[PDB]
């Protein structure tokens, strides 16, 4: 189902097999470097079920540059790339206690034998202006959508501005359950009939 | 304006696009009063016992000769790791290791944590390409890799982490003198180490140890001689003592 869906819940507890296989995850997670995830909830977080073959989008900062990759190859991938965002005003002018940071970074995973896949098509800077606090360029979903076009996605501790065609989103902080896609809809009733994570 | 679509349908890389890429020039002036004068020594380090280079260094920048450098003798990260520049390192002290855009960003990790250092920061070489809006793959590769890093790393107890520049011409594998900036503002100590320097680099304030130098002058006794009393702790960002 193309349009954008979403599940409220906490990603730590919702029982993810339910979702079926994805070309593409992506994942924000908040790292403990206000809602965080102890470093053990985020290696016990059952990532290997959500893909057989395809690529993981996977953000970091501080501590979690290491433990990010920690996570990706518990989880069954290899780091192939890495994403950086150069964070720009309108004026495309540049907006860790030792340097300044100009950039976040975003990991880029392979598991399995991804086939149909675009690579190449888009270079790995991102230049764009910084929308609100902790708030992702919406470049990121075009690149994924090059990469992988038409194929299934979800996003990982997304927020509503971050729903999108072609993606599931979980989040603690989206309104409600959004359902569309029906092999979903029925393995959603049958493991939660009464509708409560 | 999208500018990952621009790239895709002009050529033209994002940080094409990044406009302009008060007076930090005391601190300039400073280094330049307080720096050893350069110092250098043609060694195949592959070879070479790393314990004859002394003294200790408060910063070690490592440049080795990634194959990945070379698209159209190269150090593999096995060769890399196998460094044993955790005995030729102060006990507090700093360490800048570019890691290419690779397998480098996973091993130069490994390599640090070998050596005893935790990594600070990730400093990005953003290579615009102006000049001549196609790469040639690593077969892995998911995107076109437009940039390298330099991994900043400490043991013991002004600038922005990013370096814009034009891509080099093909073969050329210089990297941007900016990071000697970067390097020489933070005022860790004038003890300072370039692995795999070339004539090219060679600079005031450092010792240069790489295999393509085609001369030396490197003793250690002068060279600790910089360091003696009263000089042993400087910033390398203050003035010379009377
Ligand atoms: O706010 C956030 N993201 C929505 C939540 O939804 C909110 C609330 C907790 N969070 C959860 C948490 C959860 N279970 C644990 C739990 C439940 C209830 C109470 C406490 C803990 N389940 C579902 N979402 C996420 C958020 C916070 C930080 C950053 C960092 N960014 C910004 C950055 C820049 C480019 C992208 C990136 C960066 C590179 C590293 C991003 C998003």
């Amino acid at each position: 189902l193309f349009p954008p869906q979403w599940i409220c819940c906490d990603i730590r507890y919702l029982d993810v097999s339910i979702l079926g296989k994805f070309a593409v995850v992506m994942a924000d997670p908040p790292w403990d470097i206000y809602g965080t995830l102890t470093d053990d909830e985020m290696r016990r977080l059952n990532i290997p079920v959500l893909q057989d073959d395809g690529f993981l989008f996977l953000w970091v900062t501080g501590r979690a540059m290491e433990l990010g990759r920690e996570c990706l190859n518990l989880w069954g991938y290899e780091r192939v790339d890495e994403i950086i965002w150069v964070k720009t005003n309108q004026l495309q002018r540049i907006i860790g206690h030792w340097l300044n940071h100009g950039k976040e970074h975003c990991l880029v995973g392979v598991k399995g034998n991804p086939q149909g896949f675009n690579q190449g098509l888009d270079c790995d800077v991102i230049v764009a202006e910084v929308r609100s606090t902790s708030h992702k360029p919406d470049e990121i979903y075009g690149m994924i959508e090059r990469l992988s076009p038409g194929t299934r996605k979800i996003e990982l501790f997304g927020r509503p501005h971050n729903v999108q065609p072609n993606w599931i989103t979980l989040g603690n902080q989206l309104d409600g359950i959004h359902l569309l896609d029906p092999d979903v809809v029925a393995r959603f009733k049958q493991r939660y009939p009464d509708g409560i994570i | 304006n999208d500018y990952c679509q621009h790239f895709v349908d002009t050529g033209h890389r994002p940080q094409n696009f990044i406009r302009d890429v008060e007076l930090i020039r005391l601190k300039d002036e400073l280094i330049a009063k307080s720096n050893t004068p350069p110092m250098y020594l043609q060694a195949d380090i592959e070879a070479f016992d790393i314990r004859e280079l002394t003294p200790k260094f408060d910063v070690i920048l490592l440049e080795p000769p990634l194959e990945e450098y070379y698209r159209e003798k190269c150090w593999t990260w096995d060769d890399i790791m196998k460094l044993e520049i955790d005995e030729i390192a102060a006990p507090r002290s700093f360490i800048f290791l570019w890691c290419g855009s690779g397998e480098g960003l996973d091993l130069g990790r490994v390599c640090l944590r070998k050596w005893g250092y935790r990594r600070c920061e990730d400093i990005c070489w953003i290579k615009t390409n102006k000049n001549n809006p196609t790469k040639t793959l690593d077969p892995k590769a998911v995107f076109q890799r437009t940039k390298e890093h330099c991994l900043m790393g400490i043991k013991g107890t002004v600038d922005i982490d990013l370096i814009i520049t034009e891509e080099p011409e093909i073969g050329n594998i210089e990297k941007p003198v900016e990071i000697f900036h970067i390097i020489e503002h933070f005022c860790l100590g004038r003890r300072r180490l370039h692995l795999f320097g070339r004539d090219s680099t060679i600079r005031p304030g450092w010792l240069t140890v790489g295999p393509t130098l085609t001369n030396s002058n490197y003793n250690a006794e002068t060279y600790a001689s910089y360091f003696s009393a009263p000089n042993s702790y400087l910033t390398g960002c203050t003035e010379e003592i009377e």
